[PDB]
């Protein structure tokens, strides 16, 4: 019944992002709660882990985001799965995933699946786990083709030895910029290596348990994409391993699998709409039309406006002649009456008024907008 | 799609063999009882070459002559053969400039330095080369290479090179020859942006069999500083010393290909030929109307071979016609030319015997080349690396140490003739 | 219905497999899962290693196994085990060696007569799993090796087919004791296990010749002895091994070459089949698509869309029933016996 021990325990990192700058200067609602399909960003890594068989997951959080994340977990979070939320004090903006992983090192006992809150994954879970089981590496990372950006970040350089799945080069495709070297010792072992600038890090990792203490004792390793680099299995290696060989693997495919670490909130949200009929639970009036578009609950939009190819969240009414096209609407947004939102992302709690025309503009949380048409800007409220 | 032609740079590696080839050119040396140039011709014939120019310097008289009375100058020949006599140490490019000054190049041509052994059909490699060029005239040369392993015995130092190829278009974007002391492979980033898939290959054998376009002889007159097709031309094309040109690779995954450019390659290839790797180019095909017969454990015998009883010949052994082997003699892994005589109680292992070599009783011979009409006296020991040029006579009870090069001529190589032979050289 | 016996003479052979863990039952132990993946994926190991890994896994199963106190150890451990088995047989049909080790374990599950604290109960169990692995497999194998090695004479040209642990151990041991011989390795499609053999044997410095099964007639004229490893030895004296083994033994017989079967006793079975078609194991038909020299190098084949083509069916059986009259001697840990004396040994346990 429970004769079975725990094979993997899942850890999800939800730091608050300095990218998505207009969306995330908030302590109101954190990055991990930014909606995609009118469901918070955190929904999808948790949905994927639950379908993977997991029943318990550890969510490393930021202490400012501590309260609000907990709040959504008790109510709103669909997937019947339990999330232990530790926001260690130590973590702060000047950090990324792996130190957050080190602050809770004592909680990690088995082999651990390391995920990000911005990991929108449609890749079938078994293919990920079975590969880690069958190959039995110290670590396996998932990659995917970069997004195609229908709409009008730094490229990834990944050199894997095809046919073993071994990963032999993981440096970013900016950064080392001047000469981009490959040490010849890597060509006498593994003489045939495929390089790719076509791929993007999917922030999906599975580590053999001994890795967690390579994190513990080695202090310099800040983020995982600054921790996978230094695996090296071929070099001189005088780094005091205690703990036959070290083998790091990668995997790729043609399905939806990427990171809203960048502006890609937009394109992922767009992508996220293979669906059928629009939900009943909001009211929209005759004298108007919406289609092919997502509207959430308890939003209202009155007569002659237009909702074309967009996303509308909970708690919002829209009306008096509005045309919103190719745009995204979040929550608590009093779309003043009659506006034009073509290709825009508006943050929650934000009021926008007196005819405000935004094209390709991102407007932050708790931010009113009045009249005042502009195109370039991400704005705003002061200081 | 019509009328291809080939440029053979004979004489390229002469003086690498020299003790040998103070008598006859390198291209006329017998690999496995057959002239080294015959392989190159059978290869170009397989490729469908219509026209061959053989750049040759030393002993060009013999070369000119062989080609005349050879079957390749007969009316049934697949291609016409013309010799071009040049001066000493002719470079690839110097010949190409000479090809431009004489305006001898039509179409695309196959450029080869030395002599090749290959059953690789270039016909399909050509079609890919033409199709690539029919929309892009800046695609200059297609490099034919062989898929292998890093430490493959056929993959010597010249062949040991790192290629970085576009996995779809098969365009070479980087080339650097392996030379220990250089421990990195580095190339500018901007390639990465331009390509989007890239294979770094240290598993390739650089056969240096190259398909070239019309531009090349003209391009070599334009770039007169270029002497080597690899570190001058290819380097220049990749570093944009030669503007805006595209270089390409064809990775052969089947067959065989290699060049006889040194002693150690001559040895390794000889093995590769006795093994059926270059089929149909094997002794028992008898392209020069021989009488070679294949036998188990790769033993090749011509008719009229006299094997005494109690004589045992082990695996990978080739014996030319009219050869006699004495009582209790053991021949293993060696190649023996026509009309040789081996005495009683001899042990010959991994050696090379050309025509009319006579070896007396009680001799231990191993890993050595004995050119034509070489006589070895009774009770002699010839050791690894030994090169006994034609005519040399070794006296009884003489031991030649490893790597000694003996000759019958005027120069560098130690030791003329007359026994007991050097020391005690009756050498002029 | 769950049955399909039609005009196809291969219609009855179980083709259903489980390639991934999707929807895997919840009660399956982790160690069982990884074994299920490796059984269904690996090209590298056969009956002998399959049995060892199966047992060592089941120890982990029983070791991590926790007794409910609505019942106790004897009645319910056999049920939990049955769950792990059902999953494993769905990833790949059980080998004879595995099935026999299963009857062993299940029998010893029952005979403990409502005795001990469970922990002691676990404690013995792993013991004769430890002892079963010890005596029946490893020790017996070493016995077979020395029994077979002394049949090797100086100047022998020995034929081994494919990649057999037992036969490989015999040959390696033989050169270690300083026997002068050379090995002929016969390989076959779709996957080429003979390469793994050739790789191994040449790394131990043994003189080797490598040919495909198509060249059997040719290379047989050099062969003086044939050594075969067995997946199982049938009770009628027949050898049940890899798909091409009977052809090896048949042409070997025609060239007056002794056929020597090397099989551990625990791989003997009560089963008797009169042909190679009633009991066998289907291999993926897509394996036969690859054009030949290599496998999994991605070459498309004319036959690639054979699934969609009517009247076109690809097929590769894994096993082969070699008739008793073609086996010269059976070498087990009981010694060199006529293969027909197999059902006698089953009585001496």
């Amino acid at each position: 019944l429970q004769s079975i021990p725990i094979e993997f325990q899942a850890v999800v990192f939800a730091g608050f992002g300095n990218s998505l700058y207009p969306l995330t200067g908030s302590d109101a609602l954190p990055k991990a709660l930014l909606p995609i399909g009118n469901k918070p960003m955190l929904h999808y890594p948790l949905y994927w882990l639950e379908a993977a068989g997991f029943t318990s997951a550890i969510l490393i959080c930021m202490e400012e985001a501590e309260a609000h994340i907990n709040a959504w977990l008790r109510s709103g979070y669909e997937g019947h799965m339990r999330i232990h939320v530790e926001a260690p004090t130590i973590l702060d903006d000047s950090k990324s995933s792996a130190d957050a992983l080190r602050a809770v090192s004592h909680l990690i006992k088995n082999d651990f699946v390391c995920l990000s809150c911005d990991s929108i994954v449609g890749l079938p879970p078994y293919t990920v786990l079975d590969k880690f089981r069958l190959d039995n590496p110290s670590a396996l990372a998932v990659y995917s083709p970069v997004l195609k950006y229908e709409h009008i970040d730094a490229k990834q350089l990944i050199g894997i030895e095809e046919k073993t799945s071994r990963l032999l080069y993981a440096k970013s495709s900016a950064d080392v910029g001047s000469d981009f070297t490959f040490r010849m010792s890597l060509l006498w072992k593994h003489p045939r290596v495929t390089l790719n600038t076509n791929l993007s890090d999917a922030h999906i990792f599975v580590f053999k348990h001994w890795v967690i203490d390579l994190i513990r004792e080695k202090e310099s390793i800040s983020s995982i994409r600054g921790d996978l680099i230094p695996y090296l299995v071929k070099c001189q290696y005088q780094k005091s391993f205690t703990v036959a060989l070290i083998a790091k693997d990668g995997i790729i495919c043609s399905r939806a699998n990427n990171l809203p670490n960048y502006f890609e909130l937009n394109k992922c949200i767009a992508k996220l709409t293979p669906e059928q009929r629009l939900v009943d639970v909001t009211v929209s009036e005759r004298a108007l039309v919406g289609a092919d578009c997502m509207v959430n609950e308890g939003t209202t939009i009155k007569d002659n406006s237009n909702i074309k190819k967009s996303i509308i969240g909970k708690n919002c009414v829209i009306g008096k002649g509005v045309v919103v096209s190719n745009s995204i609407l979040m929550d608590n947004i009093v779309v003043e009456d009659g506006v034009r939102l073509e290709s825009c992302i508006v943050a929650s709690g934000a009021q926008i008024g007196a005819k405000s025309k935004l094209r390709e503009c991102e407007i932050g949380v708790d931010h009113r907008v009045e009249a005042g048409r502009i195109a370039r800007g991400e704005r705003l409220v002061d200081m | 799609k019509h009328a291809l032609q080939a440029i053979v740079l004979s004489d390229s590696y002469n003086y690498r063999f020299r003790p040998l080839t103070l008598d006859k050119p390198r291209c006329l040396l017998p690999l496995a009882n057959t002239p080294l140039i015959e392989y190159t011709f059978e290869f170009l014939a397989l490729a469908g070459v219509q026209e061959v120019y053989v750049f040759c310097c030393a002993h060009a008289g013999q070369i000119r002559e062989y080609i005349e009375k050879s079957k390749w100058n007969l009316p049934s020949s697949p291609f016409s053969v013309n010799t071009i006599v040049s001066r000493e140490s002719l470079s690839v490019g110097d010949a190409l400039r000479e090809l431009d000054s004489k305006q001898l190049i039509t179409s695309d041509f196959i450029l080869v330095s030395g002599d090749v052994v290959s059953n690789v059909p270039l016909n399909e490699v050509l079609k890919e080369h033409r199709k690539r060029r029919e929309d892009d005239k800046n695609a200059i040369m297609t490099m034919v290479v062989r898929e292998a392993s890093p430490f493959h015995r056929t993959r010597a130092r010249t062949e040991s090179s790192v290629f970085v190829i576009d996995k779809k278009t098969s365009q070479c974007v980087h080339y650097q020859a392996n030379e220990r002391g250089k421990h990195y492979v580095s190339m500018d980033p901007e390639i990465f942006n331009e390509h989007e898939e890239l294979e770094v290959r240290n598993d390739l054998i650089d056969c240096q069999i190259d398909i070239c376009s019309n531009d090349v002889p003209a391009l070599f007159t334009e770039n007169f500083d270029y002497q080597d097709i690899r570190k001058d031309f290819v380097y220049g094309v990749l570093t944009s010393d030669l503007l805006g040109k595209k270089i390409h690779c064809h990775v052969a995954k089947e067959n065989y290909a290699a060049r006889v450019r040194s002693l150690q390659t001559y040895d390794a290839i000889s093995k590769d030929v006795l093994s059926r790797w270059v089929y149909p180019f094997v002794p028992d095909s008898n392209l020069l109307n021989q009488t070679f017969s294949y036998q188990r454990h790769q033993i090749y015998k011509e008719e009229d071979v006299v094997l005494a009883r109690s004589c045992i010949i082990k695996a990978r052994t080739l014996i030319g016609a009219y050869t006699k082997v004495g009582d209790a003699s053991v021949v293993a892994n060696t190649i023996i030319g026509r009309n040789c005589t081996i005495g009683s109680n001899c042990s010959i292992d991994s050696a090379f015997l050309w025509e009319d070599v006579v070896i007396g009783d009680n001799c231990r011979i191993g890993k050595a080349i004995l050119a034509n009409s070489v006589k070895i006296g009774n009770n002699c020991s010839i050791e690894d690396g030994a090169i006994v040029a034609a005519g040399v006579v070794i006296g009884d009870n003489t031991i030649i140490e490893k790597n000694k090069r003996l000759t019958t001529f005027e120069s560098h190589s130690q030791g003329t003739l007359n026994d007991p032979s050097l020391v005690g050289i009756g050498g002029r | 219905i769950f049955e399909e016996k039609q005009v196809s003479i291969f219609s009855h052979l179980d083709w259903r497999r489980r390639r991934t863990t999707e929807n895997i039952p919840k009660d399956i132990h982790p160690a069982v899962i990884r074994l299920g993946l490796k059984l269904a994926n690996y090209k590298i190991f056969g009956s002998n290693q399959r049995c060892i890994d199966l047992l060592k896994t089941f120890k982990i199963v029983i070791q991590d196994y926790q007794t409910p106190y609505g019942t106790t150890l004897s009645r319910h451990l056999t049920t939990h085990i049955n769950s792990q088995i059902a999953y494993l047989v769905s990833t790949r049909p059980l080998s004879i060696s595995m099935g026999n080790a299963i009857r062993f374990l299940k029998l010893e599950i029952s005979v403990l007569d409502i005795d001990l604290t469970d922990d002691e109960g676990k404690e013995l169990l792993l013991e004769k799993i430890d002892s079963y692995i010890r005596d029946r497999i490893i020790i017996a194998g070493q016995v077979i090796v020395q029994a077979a090695t002394e049949k090797i004479q100086d100047g022998d040209v020995i034929l081994t087919y494919l990649h057999s642990s037992t036969v490989n151990d015999v040959l390696i041991h033989a050169k270690n004791v300083g026997k002068k011989f050379r090995v002929v390795v016969v390989d076959s499609r779709p996957e080429f296990e003979g390469r793994v053999c050739l790789k191994l044997l040449t790394e131990h410095g043994i003189e080797c010749t490598y040919v495909m099964i198509s060249a059997l007639s040719y290379i047989m004229q050099e062969v003086t002895k044939i050594f075969l490893g067995g997946h199982a030895m049938l009770s009628n004296g027949a050898l049940y091994s890899r798909a091409g083994t009977s052809l090896i033994s048949l042409l070997g017989h025609e060239s007056n070459v002794p056929v020597i079967a090397c099989c551990e006793s625990y791989k003997f079975t009560e089963r008797i089949q009169l042909d190679s078609l009633v009991y066998n194991e289907l291999a993926p038909g897509d394996q036969l698509v690859n054009m030949g020299v290599d496998d999994f190098e991605e070459k498309p084949g004319v036959l690639a869309n054979w699934k969609s083509v009517k009247n076109l069916k690809l097929l590769s059986l894994k096993y082969d029933v070699t008739p008793p009259r073609l086996i010269t001697v059976c070498v087990c840990e009981m010694g060199l016996l006529p293969s027909t004396s197999v059902p006698a040994i089953i009585n001496e346990f």
